[PDB]
């Protein structure tokens, strides 16, 4: 996350850290067996972090728990990032309350200010990789807006939020976190050009548009 | 482009720079290192 702030402990939950020795992406607790992640942060054998802050520190309250299953959306594209949402399972069920997000009935709508979480990549420029859990409010962009930054890009299954400005954004490590607008996950962390850049906001998988896979996929795993 | 997926996978770039994965190794290269190449996985060494 550039330009963002602190989070603080506990203040973004259902924020997991998926770990193949080491921090690769983010993921939402959608609940107590289940993590939303982006579908290009596949990997076998990840371990999923839950009530982490520091992802650096073993504070010692964590829960460190194998993903058991891995499931990448049937038609997650890794070429064009459609479809880019990925069920993990956990092995044993997280202990709670650490919560879930709650999963869209509707869309979010442009202009709805959202909170992205991850310990991504804090610089535009150089490098700074957190360890505590960064966090950056921002809106939904509209659709016409997304799509002119990104040209035959951008699918019905995306969405951009953030700052055509530049300068807050969210950025490789934060993939597969959360955006969640209205105690709502709409957005996955999925990609952008370059990270706070002028005109390229970071490109979210739309939430909304997957309840339904989530649940029967959820239902039948 | 240079579009990346914003996942964590620390490589290490023929210029000894660090990339924060393979995509951004790649971008780097076509903005302005044609030579650029992955050396190996992992964060270079300094
Ligand atoms: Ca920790």
């Amino acid at each position: 996350i550039v330009g963002g702030y602190t989070c603080g402990a506990n203040t973004v939950p259902y924020q997991v850290s998926l770990n193949s020795g080491y921090h690769f992406c983010g993921g939402s607790l959608i609940n107590s067996q289940w993590v939303v992640s982006a579908a290009h942060c596949y990997k076998s054998g990840i371990q999923v972090r839950l009530g982490e802050d520091n992802i650096n520190v073993v504070e010692g309250n964590e829960q460190f728990i194998s993903a058991s299953k891995s499931i990448v959306h049937p038609s997650y594209n890794s070429n064009t990032l459609n479809n880019d949402i990925m069920l993990i399972k956990l092995k044993s069920a997280a202990s709670l309350n650490v919560a879930s997000i709650s999963l869209p009935t509707s869309c979010a709508s442009a202009g709805t200010q959202c909170l992205i979480s991850g310990w991504g990549n804090t610089k535009s420029s150089g490098t700074s990789y957190p360890d505590v859990l960064k966090c950056l409010k921002a809106p939904i962009l509209s659709d016409s807006s997304c799509k002119s930054a990104y040209p035959g890009q951008i699918t019905s299954n995306m969405f951009c939020a953030g700052y055509l400005e530049g300068g807050k954004d969210s950025c490789q490590g934060d993939s597969g976190g959360p955006v969640v607008c209205s105690g709502k996950l709409q957005g996955i962390v999925s990609w952008g050009s370059g990270c706070a850049q002028k005109n390229k906001p970071g490109v979210y998988t739309k939430v909304c548009n997957y309840v339904s896979w989530i649940k029967q996929t959820i239902a039948s795993n | 482009d240079c579009a990346c997926p914003r996942v964590l996978h620390r490589v290490c770039g023929s210029d000894g720079n660090t990339y924060s994965n393979p995509c951004t190794l790649d971008c780097a290269k076509h903005e302005g290192k044609p030579d650029l190449v992955q050396v190996h996985e992992g964060p270079c060494d300094p």
